[PDB]
């Protein structure tokens, strides 16, 4: 049902496509850096912290997020 | 208005010059000592004041480190030295007498 | 009136040849950790 559809509504994007512009993303280099806008006028400061990671592909962002379940996530209004 | 008195303003003018607060892009009144009756104008001023204060005196301090200045353009010129404390600290002072002058009798 | 001449002479090149050393190298350790101070850079965003 759903090939037909779209065979249907979205066959007309060939006849001839890319061939002049081909756009590959360029890999993005991560800085160890600090941005601090201080404003006193707000109640509650916030803070985010990160390392690089590897990305999508990579066979060992499970490992990494059963340590991040293990440091888990607080709020306030949590019962524990 | 007079010759001598543009020449007590051109002495001045090369004293400010020369005091080099400017070249830290400082205001005159950013440069005073915080006493009791300095403390409290501080406290007087209003929210942009204040502000404008504070990041006067953090720029200064991170080129005063650094040991840097400022380029030319960016210092403070003397004409254009807004006296923003001036009057704050003249009625702190001025509540100060009376409280000295009651505190008298 | 001095027999330790030699001597001092002695650890005297042992404590110019490691100040030659360790002078250098101390600076670049302060001026390591001071680079986060000296290469940071100020914004001021004052509202509307």
């Amino acid at each position: 049902q759903l090939l037909d559809l779209a065979q249907k509504h979205f066959s007309g994007l060939s006849g001839t496509y890319d061939e002049d512009a081909v756009p590959t993303l360029s890999p993005c280099r991560f800085t160890g850096s600090q941005i601090c806008h201080r404003e006193d006028g707000l109640p509650l400061a916030h803070v985010a912290i990160a390392v690089e990671g590897p990305g999508w592909a990579h066979p060992d962002n499970v490992a990494l997020q059963v340590a991040n379940a293990i440091i888990g996530h607080y709020d306030c209004t949590y019962g524990g | 208005v007079s010759a001598s008195s543009r020449w007590l303003e051109g002495i001045r003018k090369w004293y400010y010059n020369a005091a080099g607060f400017n070249k830290l892009g400082l205001m005159r009144d950013d440069t005073i000592h915080e006493n009791d009756d300095v403390k409290e104008a501080i406290r007087r001023l209003p929210e942009n004041l204040y502000d404008d204060r504070v990041f006067r005196i953090k720029r200064a301090l991170d080129l005063s480190m650094r040991q840097q200045i400022l380029p030319k353009e960016q210092w403070t010129k003397y004409e254009e030295d807004k006296s923003y404390l001036e009057p704050y600290l003249k009625e702190v002072i001025r509540e100060r007498k009376e409280r000295e002058e009651w505190a008298k009798k | 009136a001095e027999p330790e001449h030699d001597h001092r002479k002695r650890m005297g090149l042992k404590m110019l040849l490691m100040m030659g050393l360790l002078l250098p190298l101390v600076y670049a350790m302060k001026r390591h950790k001071w680079s986060v101070l000296k290469s940071r850079k100020l914004a001021y965003r004052p509202p509307k």
